[PDB]
RNA sequence: AGAUCUUGGUGGUAGUAGCAAAUAUUCAAACGAGAACUUUGAAGGCCGAAGUGGAGAAGGGUUCCAUGUGAACAGCAGUUGA
RNA sequence: UCUGGGUCGGGGUUUCGUACGUAGCAGAGCAGCUCCCUCGCUGCGAUCUAUUGAAAGUCAGCCCUCGACACAAGGGUUUGU
């Protein structure tokens, strides 16, 4: 996690046109890979693996 | 081989990190022999008297940071032993830890 | 071997504490023989009973 | 997403970059050294090399 | 005489302790 | 990139970090932790402590 | 079959509560089949002279001191022990 | 495995705040040395300055090493339409 610094587009608000911080959480995500497909059908007892 | 022996540095700081006052140079001496284990395989560990005072030397709680030792794999051939093999500790004093790099120490 | 009867004896010939008294470790079977005042006598004499100098307390810091 | 917190534009002005591990006061390494200036390590490390 | 090989031995029986203990005088076996 | 201001210790204080103190007289300083606070409320002089930018410029350091 | 029946024996509970007041032990060696509790040496501690020191009275009556034992006890163990 | 993971070492980060020793025509002063010196020289002396944003810790539940070291196709118990 960290700090940014932004403006704000808000009208009406204390904040707009004016500099705020915000906590921002860093999340990593490499390019996943794509590996087979399953398909589902619907039944009167649910979704299930066809 | 099966006989060479060899000079390490232990962070003695480090696997003591969350123990408790009255425990603290007890549970260096057990770590150190599961080091001394580790490395050469030897369940029977030999902590010479020098060493025990080194650890010992500034109290129970204030174990010292860093411990440089000499393990030395020799045979157990002396009796009717389980393990033929048993590593003896001695401790080597230094006077500074910088660049202190595991050398393999002729006998 | 056990050296309880010969620390106490030892201790009572040098007129000093038990904690005074250094048995040699090395020969214990020879000080285990000895089960009389007049052995420890001459174990203390032959060298193998030694009386420990009193732990220093320096007064140089009050002086 | 119809409401104004969402839908809504964000620009970064600034990222804290600073040292987590504790509590930092520089952003890059550049403006550290630039702040600090030489040190003793850099001093011997350059008396060695020459 | 005394040489270095038993003066190094020497050097191993004398010692009966740490640094600040007192240095053994004698060992003398007599029957 | 906000307006960057200067503490006790002569450090620049980036945004969303340390506290700002505003005293009964009107003047107002920023810490940039607590320790700054703390030496500032305890009454000790930056032209001193060694590691306080105003020191290094006083003694000449670098 | 009863009587919170008398005596004796055995269960569930249950390998459960627990074996937590007074800082703290550690390394090497010896005997030993066996070592954490025995012993020796080394290190670190405590009691800090109104002591966990050195001696008495009352009281206990052989616990005192040597040698040997690992039947039972020292709520664990013991090569040790009142 | 295109090797892997460790133990040390390094660097980064950060925490505290300038280490011992050495030098100082710095230091309240004091006590000794005066053919001496012509303004001096020898000790005691908390502290102050340079050495020095130094010294020390820094994963054990922080990060990057491709530096050194040794170790890692080994162990035991089972499982069938
Ligand atoms: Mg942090
Ligand atoms: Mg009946
Ligand atoms: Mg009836
Ligand atoms: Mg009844
Ligand atoms: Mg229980
Ligand atoms: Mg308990
Ligand atoms: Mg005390
Ligand atoms: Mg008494
Ligand atoms: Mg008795
Ligand atoms: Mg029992
Ligand atoms: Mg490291």
């Amino acid at each position: 996690m960290t700090h940014i610094v932004r403006e704000v587009d808000r009208p009406g608000s204390k904040v707009n046109k004016k500099e705020v911080v915000e906590a921002v959480t860093i999340v990593e995500t490499p390019p996943m890979v794509v590996v087979g497909i399953v398909g589902y059908v619907e039944t009167p007892r649910g979704l299930r693996t066809f | 081989n099966e006989v060479v022996t060899r000079e390490y540095t232990i962070n003695i700081h480090k696997r003591i990190h969350g123990v408790g006052f009255k425990k603290r140079a007890p549970r260096a001496l057990k770590e150190i022999r599961k080091f001394a284990m580790k490395e050469m395989g030897t369940p029977d560990v030999r902590i010479d008297t020098r060493l025990n005072k080194a650890v010992w030397a500034k109290g129970i709680r204030n174990v010292p940071y860093r411990i440089r030792v000499r393990l030395s794999r020799k045979r157990n051939e002396d009796e009717d032993s389980p393990n033929k093999l048993y590593t003896l500790v001695t401790y080597v004093p230094v006077t500074t830890f910088k660049n202190l790099q595991t050398v393999n120490v002729d006998e | 071997s056990m050296l309880r009867l010969q620390k106490r004896l030892a201790s009572s010939v040098l007129r000093c504490g038990k904690k005074k008294v250094w048995l040699d470790p090395n020969e214990t079977n020879e000080i285990a023989n000895a089960n009389s005042r007049q052995q420890i006598r001459k174990l203390i004499k032959d060298g193998l009973i030694i009386r420990k100098p009193v732990t220093v307390h320096s007064r140089a810091r009050c002086r | 997403q119809t409401k104004r917190r969402a839908l809504e534009k964000i620009d970064l002005k600034f990222i804290d970059t600073t040292s987590k591990f504790g509590h930092g006061r520089f952003q890059t390494m550049e403006e550290k050294k630039a702040f600090m200036g030489p040190l003793k390590k850099d001093r011997i490390a350059k008396e060695e090399g020459a | 005489i005394m040489n270095q090989e038993k003066l190094a031995k020497l050097q191993a029986q004398v010692r009966i302790g740490g640094k600040g203990t007192a240095r053994r005088k004698k060992k003398v076996v007599h029957r | 990139m906000k307006v960057e201001l200067c503490s006790f210790s002569g450090y620049k204080i980036y945004p969303g970090h340390g506290r700002r103190y505003a005293r009964t007289d009107g003047k107002v300083f920023q810490f940039l932790n607590a320790k700054c606070e703390s030496a500032f409320l305890s009454k000790r002089n930056p032209r001193q402590i060694n590691w306080t930018v105003l020191y290094r410029r006083k003694h000449k350091k670098g």
